């Protein structure tokens, strides 16, 4: 064909296949899902074990890019690893030119230009991950953000990726996450990964979850052991009579 | 010639449009100015048809961008 | 290595990718339209969501590029944020190096310099997006400029941008053949009605955005929703 | 000359689709808690068709683990069903010239 | 793109850049002993274009003027180059320049323009009009950079026709501004719709130098005079 | 919507001759939206019949006292606004507008016996206005004939 192997050259009908496949590479990776409660940012990820030799706790898709904000991974870890990088220096930059914690918007922005360039020409692949952003603050609230290789940068209530999407999804909406605290949001986001899990399809899995809000002072940070094991657990009395 | 016209309706309006427009398609364009008139049951054909009865048949709309003009 | 994939000129000399692009500005399904009173403009734009789990206040296509003349997009949303902020860099660039509000026609002059350097070079894509500026120039009114990925220009009285394009220019035409000093809620109320009978959809007032920029008001504003529900009853008996 | 008048059909409008399953909500067994408005949003550059195998398969949803009613959440899962299974089309207008 | 030479010899971007000159926008020029006339026509799309708001002539200088046939964006950046060269010749100079030179130095920057590679050569084609040390001149630039002297010629769409109709016309010993009456002939023989206030732009060169005309003129040519 | 606005219609047309014409053009807008309304092709045009015989019987009032060519050239200018204030061409053309259009020439076959040359010539150059180009127009169409021979 010709017009498909370059991210500079066009199709007849205005698209452009790089990017296209970029989110095909994306939504083949497993599911994660940011949620956005009365006074902060949930993140729940559930990870694929590929053989119990891990140490567990490898390769972790939940970083902490600022101590206020965290993020959620699908797609290829090691461009994810770059982006968590970029947004680091670039959130460094940012307190260090203007002193203060820097809006979460600002650099999904920033984040969105940068992964944006890199689609411009056709030296550099388009990547392939999809990351999403929380933060919470007194001055602002609870603030959630996703963004695509190809740089669109939505706020959402709730948002989820990965291949089991559609029922994640399906499954937030039925949901009114908007009067819900933050307790009640873990047992919620863990009982829709576990469902979202599909089982047969795949391996054993981890669990993973991360939070940031006024409970945690407004510093992003992993959800603690006690608050965690517990997953499981209401999941048992929620899981399907036959 | 065969046409009410009642007492206003230009035509040399529209001899300076564009566009090359064939031979055959008059024809269509007074067929359906007539349809156009006698759905609102009125039985001579007024000037107020006539622009939209053009725009429903050429319908040809730029095909050309103009910075390549 | 035929020209069917990279920039360079054909038997007569026809740019492919160029109209290439214009059908990817048609691809996103969404439509502005911007009109110019006698001391006003107004931009209306159709916008869609497809849940109410994102943020509804996230998703604008209108811009306050500076603090009188607004922007709006159509194309690919994250290379219309991209030369949104090229733009915006530009203007406060003149701001600094000339000390005053720059007009609009040197925005659009600038980035349609901008888009014809992209396009001149291979190696680089010709961008996807079309560009909407309203504003007020003093001695001249209100101004409303259009630009494409091709980097051509020109002067409106008012225009329009987006998929449903061609049926909304002959609305146009055909409203302003009987121009006669339009005036401000006459204007709204008319690219109202102009977008309603494009999308034959009769939108609820929460579907649509607003942007007016004013003689009286020189500051660019954005239309709150309880005004736009106003002009919506105001038009709903006429 | 040789064709007088060409009439475009285009995609159903959104009170268009609402209409078309209304008409394919004729035959249907169920406890009536839906809002068609939600299907209807949800929706977007649909068939006349695919709406009516939107019903069919919101039925077979039904079908199985023996629910002779229809649950108010199989057409929505359903409408989801029919978007992926329109992710592979070739989307060309084809206008006459 | 890196564009080499045919089996033939022949530049085929070039003979593609010619040939999209060929379809742009038909315009004239004409050298009367008292300056030179450069005119265009502009057929705006729709009545929703403001004809004021972007012009086809632009000037140089007070006294250096050129029209063009062709790409639009690329005219106006070679406009801006064109401006700016000129300027600074004037910077090392402090006498303003004459026409002939910046015809060799925008010659020059389409040389360049096409030898270069990784850009695509342009697709305009330029006409020049100046007054110099009382004789007046008018040259004709291409893509490919071969710049020619004409004192009377047309360029764009149905240019030969026009060609051969100021060869019937045009005995060149006209003192008077009569040949801008002529090239309103030359754009009326190829005017699509009718001769209007704003379709059709005309300038001139005299001893005064360059002026853009107003179209209250233009109406007033375009009336009684054809 | 139906025709209980009919029966409301009749105490507008209780206190309209008291006061003057400003009541009539306050109660039209009524008869506007109820043409406006359409509610099944002819059952709407029970109310356009009553809105009909209102203004006739104004008609009636307003020539019986010299108010006589104001009165026709607004209702005359009202009923050519109708395809436009209201559905297009006053939203049926028939039954609605027949009964219109027979209301107005049986009216005119009142005046010719009763008024004088010049409101005679107004009114009869009004329905001449209407007769260029739409009248009941489905298989008679004669009363424009019956009264142009009245006017010659």
């Amino acid at each position: 064909t010709g017009y498909d192997l370059s991210a500079s050259t066009f199709s007849p009908d205005g698209r452009v296949f790089q990017v296209e496949y970029a989110m095909k590479a994306v939504e083949n990776s497993s599911t994660a899902i940011g949620i956005r409660c009365k006074d902060g940012v949930v993140f729940g990820v559930e990870k694929l074990v590929l053989s119990k030799l891990y140490e567990e706790g490898s390769n972790k898709r939940l970083f902490n890019v600022d101590r206020h904000v965290g993020m959620a991974v699908a797609g290829l870890l090691a461009d994810a690893r770059s982006l968590a990088d970029i947004a680091r220096e670039e959130a460094s930059n940012f307190r260090s030119n203007f002193g203060y914690n820097i809006p979460l918007k600002h650099l999904a922005d920033r984040v969105a230009m940068y992964v944006h360039a890199y689609t411009l020409y056709s030296a550099v692949r388009p990547f392939g991950c999809s990351f999403m952003l929380g933060s919470y603050s007194v001055n602002d609230g609870a603030q959630l953000y996703m963004i695509d290789p190809s740089g669109v940068s939505y706020g959402y209530w709730g948002c989820a990726i990965g291949k089991a999407r559609q029922a994640a999804k399906t499954e937030i909406e039925k949901l009114q996450m908007k009067e819900m605290t933050c307790r009640d949001i873990v047992k919620e986001v863990a009982k829709i990964i576990y469902i979202v899990h599909d089982e047969v399809k795949d391996k054993a899995f981890e669990l993973e979850l991360s939070w940031v809000g006024e409970l945690t002072n407004g510093r992003h940070e992993i959800v603690p052991k006690d608050i965690r094991e517990e997953a499981e657990k209401y999941a048992k009395e929620s899981l399907k009579e036959e | 010639s065969k046409m009410n016209l009642s007492e206003e309706v230009d035509l040399e309006d529209y001899v300076a449009r564009p566009d090359k427009i064939s031979g055959a398609d008059i024809n269509s364009i007074c067929q359906e100015s007539g349809m156009l008139a006698v759905r609102e049951n009125r039985y001579i054909v007024l000037a107020k048809d006539f622009e939209k009865a053009y725009k429903t048949v050429i319908k040809k709309d730029e095909q050309e961008h103009e910075f390549y003009k | 290595g035929f020209d069917r994939h990279i920039t360079i000129f054909s038997p007569e000399g026809r740019l492919y990718q160029v109209e290439y692009a214009f059908k990817a500005i048609n691809q996103g399904g969404l439509t502005s339209v911007a009109v110019r009173g006698k001391d006003c403009a107004v931009i209306v734009t159709q916008k869609k969501v497809p849940d109410k789990l994102l943020d509804s206040s996230t998703v604008t296509h209108l811009f306050k590029i500076t603090e009188n003349i607004g922007c709006v997009m159509t194309g690919m949303t994250a290379d219309s944020r991209s030369q949104v902020q090229r733009a915006r860099y530009e203007a406060a660039n003149w701001k600094y190096k000339y000390g005053y509000e720059i007009p609009v026609d040197m925005l659009c002059k600038r980035i349609a310099d901008i888009s014809q350097v992209y396009t001149q070079n291979a190696e680089m894509r010709p961008l996807g997006c079309c560009m909407i500026l309203i504003g007020i120039d003093e001695e001249q009114g209100p101004q409303v400029y259009k630009c494409d990925p091709a980097g051509y220009y020109c002067g409106f009285k008012a225009t329009a941008a987006g998929v449903k394009q061609t049926e909304s220019t002959s609305f146009l035409e055909k409203k302003v053949k009987k121009k006669f000093d339009w005036t401000f809620e006459q204007t709204v109320e008319t690219a109202i009605t102009c977008l309603s009978t494009v999308l034959s959809i009769d939108f609820k007032p929460s579907e649509i955005e607003v942007g007016v920029v004013t003689v009286e008001n020189p500051k660019f504003r954005i239309l709150t929703e309880a005004e736009i529900d106003a002009h919506l009853v105001a038009l709903a008996e006429r | 000359g040789r064709l007088d008048r060409k009439i475009h059909i285009d995609l159903p409008n959104e009170q268009a689709r609402l209409d078309i399953l209304k008409i394919h909500a004729g035959p249907i067994t169920k406890h009536g808690e839906i809002d068609y408005e939600a299907i209807v949003k949800l929706s977007d550059g649909f068939n006349g068709a695919d709406l009516r195998n939107v019903c069919t398969e919101a039925g077979m949803f039904a079908i199985r683990a023996d629910h002779d009613f229809v649950v108010q959440e199989d057409f929505m899962k359903a409408v989801r069903k029919v978007a992926d299974s329109k992710k592979l089309e070739s989307k060309l207008d084809y206008k006459p010239v | 793109s890196l564009t080499t030479f045919s089996p033939s010899g022949k530049l085929v971007q070039i003979e593609y850049a010619l040939a999209a000159v060929a379809g742009g926008a038909p315009s004239v020029g004409i050298k009367a002993a008292n300056g030179v006339v450069l005119a265009t026509e502009k057929k705006q799309k729709s009545i929703l274009y403001d004809e004021r708001s972007v012009h086809k002539v632009e000037p140089i200088t007070k006294h250096i003027g050129l029209v063009y046939s062709g790409m639009g964006p690329d005219y106006r950046v070679l406009v801006h180059r064109a401006r700016k060269l000129a300027q600074q010749y004037y910077l090392v100079y402090q006498e303003p320049i004459p026409t002939a030179q910046l015809v060799q130095r925008v010659a020059s920057v389409m040389q360049e323009y096409t030898q270069s590679g990784g850009v695509r050569p342009f697709g305009v084609s330029l006409l020049i009009c100046g007054w110099n040390e009382g004789r007046p001149y008018l040259f004709q630039s291409d893509p490919s950079g071969a710049y020619f002297a004409w004192k009377a010629t047309a360029m764009g769409k149905n240019y030969v026709n026009g060609k051969t109709f100021l060869e019937k016309r045009y005995n060149e010993d006209l003192e008077l501004e009569d040949a801008i009456h002529t090239a309103i002939l030359t754009l009326k023989e190829s005017f699509e719709g009718q001769m209007t206030e704003d379709n059709i732009e005309v300038g001139i060169c005299n001893e005064a130098g360059f002026r853009r005309l107003t179209p209250t003129e233009v109406k007033d040519y375009l009336a009684a005079i054809a | 919507m139906a025709d209980g606005g009919s029966e409301r219609a009749d105490g507008r047309i209780v206190k309209m001759e008291v006061d003057y014409s400003a009541t009539v053009d306050q109660r039209l807008p009524e008869c506007a939206k109820l043409a406006k309304e359409g509610r099944l092709q002819e059952v709407i045009e029970t109310l356009l019949s009553l809105e009909k015989q209102t203004r006739t019987a104004s008609d009636m009032v307003s020539t019986s006292r010299i108010l006589v060519a104001v009165v026709k050239m607004c209702y005359e200018a009202k009923e050519w606004d109708l395809l436009n204030e209201n559905i297009m061409l006053l939203s049926k053309r028939r039954s609605q507008l027949k009964q219109a259009v027979a209301k107005m020439v049986q009216q005119c076959c009142t005046y010719v016996e009763e008024i004088t040359d010049l409101p005679i010539k107004l009114r009869l150059i009004d329905t001449l206005r209407m007769v260029t180009e739409g009248k009941i127009y489905v298989e008679i169409e004669r009363a424009r004939l019956t009264k142009t021979l009245a006017t010659i």
